[PDB]
RNA sequence: CAGACCUGAGUGUGGCAGGACUACCCGCCGAACUUAAGCAUAUUACUAAGCGGAGGAAAAGAAAACAACCGUGAUUCUCUCAGUCAGCGGCGAGCGAAGAGGGAUCCAACUCGUUGCCGAAUCGGUUCUUAUAGGAACUUGAGUUGUGGCAAUGGUGCAGGAAUGGUGAAA
RNA sequence: ACUGCUUGGGAGUGCAGUGUCAAGCUGGCAGGUAUGUGUCUGCCAAAGUUAAAUACAGAGUAGGAAGACCGAUAGCGAACAAGUA
RNA sequence: UAAAACAUAGGUUUGUGAUGCAUCCAAGUGGUGUAUGUCGCAAACUGAUUUCUGCCCAGUGCUCUGUGAAGAGGUUCACCGGCGC
RNA sequence: UUACCGAAUCUUUGAACGCAAACGGCGCAUGGGAGAAAUCCCCGUGCAUGCCAUAUUUCUCAGUGUCG
């Protein structure tokens, strides 16, 4: 530390190195690329092992948690049982079929809800079970109308400090 | 439902009646081994909880355990380097007591494979839990679909391992979530992949 | 590449630019930080003047998704709006509709000369910016 | 500092009674029946060192 | 002695774990079934052919 | 020992062979689970994997 | 009192345990050097050594999880979050994550106890069917001090394949 | 609660010891600042199994593919009857 | 460095009646003096004998003589719990 | 002869386990052998501890435990 230099705060001051005296924790990927062929190879061996088979099982469009990602529409971890129900599968069926399940999940919202029921209910056309014997909003463009007038903001503005005074509006 | 006055029975431990209960076995089995195989668990319903069942090849043990605190084998008592690491009596074992009996057993009899252990009473000097065994080469658990997977060999000393409900409780892992992250697939784990030095092959 | 290092030019000088005096030792100050607050303490205080001490409230457990919103400023709006669609945006006509989400912005600063109307579709906005919007005749629309 | 003779003898190593040619205990009798209700009598033999 | 179906109980004096039945004669007194205490639960055995019952 | 398996042939007499001649493999693969007892499930197991086999499909 | 049970022995019988390996992995144990320009908390490090245990991986795992969302949904791993306007800290040296997100993996889930309805339907052994069948008869032997069920395969036969090997080119 | 270790975990992250010791007729646990209280949200602990993706940081077995590496004072201690004399 | 030191006998002093004294041990129905028992044991000082060990107890050392209250609660205040002399 | 692998062979030991052990020692029981006027001698197998199961034609028992 003598100069302008950024205060270095690199932490490896525990043996993580490889010497003659410490096995170090050192984790370096040059098998990476081998890997991804082995992975691609294995994919690759199963999709042959079970040709009629979707090499992915059908999974739900659920929506991504914080207000960081509400907007993004990822893939799910298996239907609800409501979701199963309305579309006429069977839940302890589904899963025979290629349809993930997940118990957990609910449909707090009728949306998510009826995204996925047409789901499988489109999965159910294109499905051929041989016998034993993401949607999202768009805007196009339009003229502006009342909004001209209206301060969206102290439209915002109301309503953020509604709440966030409301406790303290109470009180007085 | 004679599990449910049975088991609610041993809910008021503190009670006179099982407090009377309790201390003459206390009495009882101070005059006992260390461990000691029953024919019968002291408690059938906790027992049973645990995965006992009264079929052949399951066995009952009530192992003894000194109380109170680790004293650290430190010679004359004396302590070296840092000030920190000093203290003989004070620091504790950092490992459970249905651990340490569940350990004793499965190494004095590693004919067998513990599958549970509970507590079955505590004087001032002992604590006495019964484990249930399971011997891995009867017949009757080796073909049974609720119980065979004991006999597979990962499970040979769970105990030693800290497999078991106990040592799972002193190992943290009876907390999912924020409360068990630096503990979660072990302690060992959260380090190893905390302290790797990752290096991407382009960086 | 090694051919380039200076101990490459300085093979042969036999003090490879370290001082015959003086000599280059090892930690002739302590590791890394060490004396910030005694014999660096010159130096940190020129430098990192704000570095020892305690500033302001903890926050425990922060968690930044919730924190989230990233800005666009009304001067920068023509970077969402295709310029083929932006060509004709008369205030008193059709509009330009920008999904700010979308493009990966939560609040509307309301910096520099909008001068194109757009109905610019936002979380947040600024005083100036839902006013700057509506003097060029466009609108911001409130949205989650 | 380094072990005390006081305390080494407590290690009873070096420092243990000798008495390979000690005799035994000299107890009395087993406190029997017959010293609780008669008495029994015993010759003397031979007075050792 | 739940369903109080029972007309008679008879739980044996003695049990490895009298916890097993220590609970019952409050049972059965609170379901209002007759019932009796008896010397061994080696006789509830043989009365029904096991080598040994809690109850009958 | 070809009279000795045939001394001790027979399921009845096979658990009293001579350990010599019972099939040695390794120490493991004889205290393994067999599949006798290996691929064994509960009767519940077993019905609820019959009424749901794995049934074949493809999705076109 | 004959036995009966309970408790406990002694043999016979059939088994297992102990050792090795221990890179990785699981449990406990547990330093100091070092760094802090001293040094005790700190750091090294929840490391080394020490003890005990597994497996081909292990451990983890099916929510007493996150979030606070338009909500996600076992675990592990990975990139990132993040050397962090988190946090810890002689707030010093230093230490330092988690949710989310992209992904790998994933036709991944289940079982008891309990509850309720039954109540030996169970198990072990014997014999038996070309079979220590998930079959059958038989057994007081264990088991109602609660096995088990319900709801919340074995035997024999053929083939192909794959895979390993064996063979096999020009000039 | 106390103690002790532990953790980024901060009026407590996990744990252990000891004391104490619930609830399930406004249940319980989590909701990262203690307390009492009221809402709401997710969960349902104290029993069990469970492949794959992961480790192999001084292992083995049987093979294989390599190298901008070393080139006999180098590379493993060991190119050799080397953990040998 | 063979002494003048250590030992030594002799002297004194201290602890101590086994629930003991000294004392080992990580730990125990563990260990040593102790297979012992005050003519013993453990601890110290002095250093044969003869002779004598005066005065000082100031210092130092040794010895001896949970329950209430407030609070919504966390909590807070209060009362009881080996020293000094 | 080479290569491979199924059948075996695998001495003394070693966890080492019948008891020991600077002893190539010594047992008890079982079967064999040689042999010999039986005693000796060689050999095979069993014989450690702990624990679980079992006594399947249900072994023998112990307790001023409980009763009858
Ligand atoms: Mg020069
Ligand atoms: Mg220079
Ligand atoms: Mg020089
Ligand atoms: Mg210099
Ligand atoms: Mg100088
Ligand atoms: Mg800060
Ligand atoms: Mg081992
Ligand atoms: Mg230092
Ligand atoms: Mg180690
Ligand atoms: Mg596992
Ligand atoms: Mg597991
Ligand atoms: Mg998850
Ligand atoms: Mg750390
Ligand atoms: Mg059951
Ligand atoms: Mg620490
Ligand atoms: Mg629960
Ligand atoms: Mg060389
Ligand atoms: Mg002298
Ligand atoms: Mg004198
Ligand atoms: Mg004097
Ligand atoms: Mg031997």
């Amino acid at each position: 530390p003598k100069g302008k230099n950024a205060i270095p705060h690199v932490h490896q001051r525990k043996h993580w190195n490889p010497c003659s005296s410490q096995k170090g924790n050192v984790k370096v990927f040059l098998n990476q690329p081998a890997q991804k062929l082995r992975r691609r190879r294995l994919r690759l061996l199963k999709a042959k092992k079970t040709f009629p088979r979707p090499l992915k099982a059908l999974r739900p469009q659920v929506n991504c948690p914080t207000v960081r990602h509400n907007m993004k529409k990822r893939l799910g971890r298996g239907f609800t049982v409501e979701e199963l129900k309305a579309a006429g599968i069977n839940p302890r069926f589904a899963p025979t079929i290629g349809i993930r399940v997940d118990r957990r999940r609910k449909n707090k919202s009728e949306e998510g809800m009826s995204i996925n029921i047409q789901r499988l209910k489109t999965y159910m056309s294109k499905l051929v079970l041989f016998p034993m014997s993401t949607p999202a909003p768009e805007a196009p463009r339009k003229v502006t109308e009342e909004e001209r007038t209206k301060n969206v903001y102290k439209f915002l503005k109301k309503n953020h400090s509604a709440v966030r005074f409301f406790g303290i509006r109470r009180a007085r | 439902g004679a599990f449910m006055y049975l088991n609610e029975l041993w809910k008021k431990k503190s009670s006179d009646v099982m407090r009377f209960i309790q201390r003459v076995r206390a009495w009882e089995f101070r005059h006992q081994h260390t461990v000691v195989r029953l024919r019968r668990p002291t408690r059938p319903e906790k027992a049973r909880m645990l995965g006992y069942k009264t079929k052949q090849g399951f066995s009952v043990f009530r192992v003894r355990v000194r109380r109170g605190g680790r004293k650290r084998p430190v010679h004359k008592g004396i302590t070296y380097g840092k000030p920190k690491t000093s203290g003989v009596l004070g620091v504790k074992l950092n490992k459970n007591s249905r651990a340490i009996a569940e350990q004793r057993l499965g190494k004095k009899y590693g004919n067998l494979r513990v599958l549970n252990s509970y507590w079955v009473n505590a004087d001032s000097t002992f604590v006495w839990y019964e484990v249930v065994a399971v011997d891995p080469m009867c017949r009757t658990i080796r073909r049974d679909p609720r119980i065979n997977w004991i006999v597979n060999a990962v499970h040979k000393h769970r105990e030693q391992r800290g497999l078991t409900s106990a040592g799972r409780k002193h190992r943290g892992l009876r907390h999912k979530g924020h409360k068990a992250s630096k503990l979660r697939p072990s302690v060992r784990a959260a380090w190893r992949r905390n302290n790797r030095m990752v290096f991407l092959r382009k960086r | 590449p090694t051919r380039f290092k200076k101990t490459r030019h300085q093979r042969g000088s036999t003090f490879c630019g370290y001082g015959r005096v003086g000599k280059h030792r090892k930690h002739p100050s302590g590791r890394g930080n060490a004396g910030g607050q005694h014999h660096h303490r010159i130096n940190f205080d020129k430098y990192h003047p704000g570095y020892f001490g305690k500033c302001g409230m903890n926050h425990y457990h922060l968690k930044k998704n919730p924190l989230w919103k990233p800005t666009i400023n009304l001067n920068n709006l023509a970077k969402l709006i295709a310029k083929d669609e932006a060509l004709k945006a008369k205030k008193g006509e059709t509009l330009p509709v920008v999904d700010l989400l979308a493009n990966g912005y939560s609040k509307l600063l309301g910096n520099g000369h909008l001068q194109t109307p757009c109905i610019v579709k936002a979380r947040w906005v600024s005083k100036l910016a839902d006013k700057k919007i509506r003097k060029a005749g466009g609108a911001v629309v409130l949205q989650a | 500092g380094k072990t005390v003779l006081t305390c080494r003898k407590g290690n009873g190593s070096i420092y243990q009674v000798h008495g390979h040619k000690r005799l035994g205990p000299a107890k009395l009798r087993i406190l029997d029946y017959a010293e609780r209700h008669g008495f029994m009598r015993g010759v003397v033999k031979t007075i050792e060192h | 002695i739940e369903k109080k179906t029972a007309r008679l109980v008879m739980i044996a004096n003695n049990v490895d774990p009298i916890e097993l039945v220590l609970w019952m004669p409050t049972l059965c007194r609170a379901n209002k079934v007759p019932y009796a205490i008896v010397k061994d639960k080696a006789r509830l055995g043989d009365a029904v052919g096991r080598k040994t019952a809690t109850c009958v | 020992r070809e009279s000795l398996r045939k001394v001790y042939a027979g399921r009845r007499l096979r658990l009293a062979m001579p350990k010599a001649l019972r099939p040695k493999l390794t120490r493991r693969r004889r205290l393994a689970l067999k599949d006798n007892e290996k691929n064994r499930k509960t009767r519940r197991q077993l019905r609820m994997a019959r009424k749901f086999p794995r049934r074949v499909y493809a999705v076109k």
